[PDB]
């Protein structure tokens, strides 16, 4: 049940930029889950599709 | 077109519909030296802007 867990969020990352506070125009690495891509998980441990 | 307000990157900032954008710049970006010749034909300009 967890290994299924760990088996889901093994990821690839990816640039971006983005916004904090101040129209301060940040440039950004991050890691893309599912979720990211759009398929957000619940604390109900069920899928939603974007 | 020599005096003006060299327009201050970050150190000005507002919000409204919780959305910040730095008026210091431009929408392009540009920090701007708006000559105006008095105070509130300056400030006209500021409605230009």
């Amino acid at each position: 049940r967890s290994s299924i867990l760990a088996d889901l969020f093994d990821s690839q990352v990816v640039d971006g930029t983005t916004e904090d506070a101040n129209g301060n125009k940040v440039n950004t690495k991050v890691m893309l889950s599912m979720q990211d891509f759009g398929l957000s998980l619940n604390d109900a441990g069920t899928l939603s599709f974007d | 077109n020599t005096n003006g307000l060299e327009f201050k990157p970050g150190d000005f900032t507002i919000v409204f519909n919780n959305q910040t954008y730095d008026l210091s710049k431009n929408s392009d970006g540009t920090n701007f030296k708006l000559t105006g010749k008095t105070e509130e034909e300056l400030l006209q300009n500021l409605a230009n802007h």
